[PDB]
RNA sequence: AGAGUUAAAUUAUAACUAAGCUGUAAAAAGCCCUAGUUAAAAUAAAAUAACCCACGAAAGUGACUCUAAUAAUCCUGACACACGAUAGCUAGGACCCAAACUGGGAUUAGAUACCCCACUAUGCCUAGCCCUAAACCCAAAUAGUUACAUAACAAAACUA
């Protein structure tokens, strides 16, 4: 049982299939976690938007869409319109810390999306455009 | 060997590959450099894609040429690479080999800095 | 292992400017400190939801 | 962008285990420092902050180290004392 | 008078310095397959000392080679190739736990 | 001002046997056209320390 | 020495002459640099696959 | 007379030289539930784990063998004038006086 | 000090999807020519390496390549000469992003402040000025010693 949590990457030979898919074509699901809101959106592997759910569309409000729950609610959201549409098993790519960084994912099992792997693409630049001034002078 | 040439030219045929390294030689040779030898390391992927003349390149090949040049043509080859639409990315180093290798000698024990305070009593 | 110490102070022996400005000075003290307790945080709450997720539809 | 995708920061989950594959990306993240980079990086730092960062960490390095190595050291003598009532 | 006073020499028992794993080698920026032994396969962030375990000179020449091979384009910035991942760990850190 | 010549034969060549009959690419390579500017300010101390000063 | 050294590098050298040539061995002849380490320090080289 | 040099350089401490991985016997004058301490004799005495095998084999008065470490624990930390002493050597239990 | 190059992020710009996005302890305002994904020039800056302590007289400098190059066969020494962080001025250019000022929205009795939004000078390049800093390591330079000897704290006391 020799498992290995790097990603299967086309220039190999590995024979590894969900659904009857392999690795590059699974849909993918960019979850947004920004410090404020969670936006979900499930594309195909064609880069062909599919589902989308953010917790403002799920009638929350100002301070009440930057909990967890209101995440992991949008998770579930964004995963009955994915099943609705066909979808089995997605690669989730996560953008940005946020307080629903964990919680989206947890939702999307729990409205029945099964996680094959989380990417981690959060904007690091490399000192490049200036952030704006500190809080609390 | 005095400067090394990292070619990087655009995957393409033997033919036309050939070509373009002939010219490129030319060049080099037309600054009043002589050539010591020109190894290919292969075609490779290349880590990004570089956009280069208006162009998406995903391969290239790898090309090393060492050479002898006076100090003054270096930047002449330099801007008739870049106007070279057959290459992806030139780059004019100074050789490895001229620095000669020093004697790396290990880790030296450093001991714990004292005397840092006085000796009043706390 | 420990970080380099040497030239990093500024001392009268020192010729370099310091690398180090320490609030306290670095001496180990006889005590370590105590132990921080871990700030609680709600429970409950993704089944909270379930529960409520029976209430909106019934 | 330029580089390939679905490589870097991609973490693949066993036998379903998610909860635990995010705690394995959490761990590769905190031990590649950029959480701290992250959170640093959201309102820009001066210089001189940034400089007194440094050396305040430096610092408790430096103590935390020297401490741990002490206690290792004396860890030996926590056994029970073999000379009690003398 | 006495012949068994002890002499002014040198130490006997002075066991050779210990060598960093580059200790004596030539450092290049085309070996990206050496070049990658030092860096994180998920991020591909540069290895410090406490990790690396290369006496002063080495740990500098690593650093300059790999920046030099980043933007020459011989290795990715942003990962490890992956023809490289099965290279022997010499580094001294642990993700999975 | 003074004026080197491309083919001066730098000092740290200059002085050995037989260097004048090894061919042109050789003696191109040991000349000052593929030297720096650190060679030049050499030739020309030499030059300068041999016409001036009585006791190099 | 180093002048008798660099005479019979001098003989391998790229012109006119041997530019076809050169270029037809060179790409006929690839070479590669990587090599890797050990943590007893030992040099291991991929061409053994 | 016999001098002291004389007699120190003759000394079995002095032929022993370094202390690093050195078969000495030692013997044990303190028991303790479940610690050894061994006077293999130099200095100091050592504190060693009673092992697995032979466990009751091991009384007040039994000389053993010990792979000497360290003659003595010392070091240095932050803002010491003088070393801190444990009062202890560094060794390893191998066998009792194996013949 | 010059010449050349860009890996990450962002943006002008197009396509699909969706309705909010941003915003805070909580709100309001703002934008809905909005948000997410896929491609994307120009400008600005230069993640880890750095638990390194090097260079330069100081200020200062750590994305990459090339050229030039870092005085004194080495004491001190100006009102003389040459430099001199950020900020500001003049003329030309660039302007992703940040932001003095300003205009709105919060809180307050008041808030021409801290909090949020938009934006200007400015921070960016060339040339010419201005010559000020907690320009502090608050410890002058040159060759030294561990002798006598703790006002206190702090970086120990001192010689020529
Ligand atoms: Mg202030
Ligand atoms: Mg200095
Ligand atoms: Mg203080
Ligand atoms: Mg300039
Ligand atoms: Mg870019
Ligand atoms: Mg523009
Ligand atoms: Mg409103
Ligand atoms: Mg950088
Ligand atoms: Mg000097
Ligand atoms: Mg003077
Ligand atoms: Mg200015
Ligand atoms: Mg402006
Ligand atoms: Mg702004
Ligand atoms: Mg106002
Ligand atoms: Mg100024
Ligand atoms: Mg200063
Ligand atoms: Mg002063
Ligand atoms: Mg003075
Ligand atoms: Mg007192
Ligand atoms: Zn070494």
């Amino acid at each position: 049982s020799s498992f290995s949590i790097y990603p299967p990457i086309p220039g190999q030979e590995n024979s590894l299939r969900w659904a009857g898919k392999k690795f590059e074509e699974i849909p993918i699901a960019h979850i947004k976690a920004s410090y404020n809101n969670t936006q979900i959106q499930v594309v195909s592997a064609a880069h062909q938007p599919l589902a989308h759910a953010s917790c403002g569309t799920e009638g929350f409000r100002n301070a009440k869409k930057g909990t967890g729950i209101a995440a992991q609610t949008a998770g579930i959201a964004a995963a009955a319109k994915a099943t609705g549409k066909g979808v089995t098993h997605v690669r989730v790519v996560v953008k940005g810390l946020g307080p629903g960084r964990l919680s989206a994912i947890k939702g999307l099992t729990m409205g029945g999306l099964e996680v094959i792997s989380i990417t981690d693409n959060t904007p690091i630049p490399h000192n490049g455009c200036r952030p704006r001034k500190a809080r609390r002078l | 060997p005095r400067y090394e040439l990292a070619l990087i030219l655009k995957a393409m045929q033997r033919p036309e590959t050939a070509a373009a390294l002939k010219r490129t030689l030319e060049a080099l040779m037309d600054r009043g450099a002589v050539v010591r030898n020109l190894e290919n390391l292969g075609e490779r992927m290349l880590p990004y894609k570089i956009s280069a003349h208006n162009q998406r390149h995903s391969r290239g090949g790898y090309f090393l040429v060492d050479f002898y040049a006076p100090a003054t043509t270096v930047e002449s080859m330099m801007e008739h690479l870049s106007r070279d639409i057959d290459v992806i990315r030139p780059n004019i180093v100074k050789h490895p080999l001229t620095q000669e290798v020093k004697e790396c000698e290990g880790i030296v024990p450093v001991p714990l800095e004292e005397k840092l305070y006085s000796t009043k009593k706390r | 292992a420990t970080p380099s110490l040497r030239g990093r102070l500024a001392r009268l022996g020192n010729p370099r400017r310091p690398i180090l400005k320490p609030n306290k000075p670095l001496i180990l003290a006889n005590h370590v400190g105590e132990r921080r307790r871990e700030k609680g945080e709600a429970t409950c709450i993704t089944e909270m939801s379930v529960m409520m997720a029976c209430w909106k539809q019934n | 962008a330029n580089h390939l995708k679905f490589i870097a920061r991609t973490v693949m989950v066993q036998e379903g285990n998610v909860e635990g594959a995010y705690r394995t990306l959490n761990r590769i993240l905190t031990m590649d420092g950029l959480i701290e980079d992250i959170k640093r990086r959201r309102y820009y730092e001066k210089p001189c902050r940034r400089r007194q960062r440094e050396s305040y960490e430096t610092c408790r390095r430096i103590y935390n180290m020297e401490m741990a190595r002490k206690i290792n050291f004396l860890m030996r003598k926590n056994r029970a004392d073999p000379w009690q009532g003398c | 008078s006495n012949e068994d006073l002890p002499v002014p020499m040198e130490n006997p028992y002075k066991e050779p310095l210990k060598k960093c794993i580059l200790c004596e080698k030539h450092v290049d920026y085309k070996n990206v397959q050496l070049l990658s032994q030092f860096i994180s396969p998920f991020t591909g962030c540069i290895y410090g000392r406490h990790i690396t375990g290369l006496c002063g000179k080495k740990q500098k020449e690593i650093t300059k080679a790999i920046k030099r091979a980043q933007i020459l384009g011989f290795m990715p910035v942003t990962y490890k190739d992956p023809a490289y991942l099965k290279d022997p760990k010499v580094c001294n850190i642990k993700y999975r736990e | 001002q003074d004026d080197p010549p491309p083919s001066m034969l730098l000092l740290d060549y200059q002085n050995v046997p037989g260097i004048h009959k090894v061919d042109d690419v050789v003696k191109r390579l040991l000349s000052l056209e593929m030297a720096n500017q650190k060679e030049k300010l050499k030739i020309k101390k030499m030059q300068l320390m041999n016409k001036v000063l009585e006791n190099p | 020495q180093e002048v008798l050294q660099l005479q019979e590098e001098a003989k391998t050298f790229i012109t006119r002459e041997n530019l076809e040539a050169r270029v037809e061995e060179a790409l006929d002849s690839p070479k590669s640099y990587n090599w890797a380490i050990t943590r007893e320090g030992l040099v291991v080289r991929p061409q053994q696959k | 007379v016999e001098s002291f040099a004389s007699m120190l350089r003759h000394s079995p401490l002095t032929q022993m030289g370094p202390a690093k991985n050195k078969l000495v016997i030692g013997q044990i004058f303190h028991i303790v539930e479940d610690d050894l301490y061994i006077d293999f004799g130099g200095k100091f005495h050592c504190v060693c784990k009673r092992p697995e095998v032979d466990g009751e084999k091991y009384q007040k008065g039994t000389r053993v063998r010990l792979r000497l470490l360290d003659l003595e624990l010392t070091s240095r930390f932050l803002g010491a004038t003088t070393d801190t002493t444990i009062l202890e050597a560094d060794a390893v239990l191998l066998g009792l006086q194996e013949s």
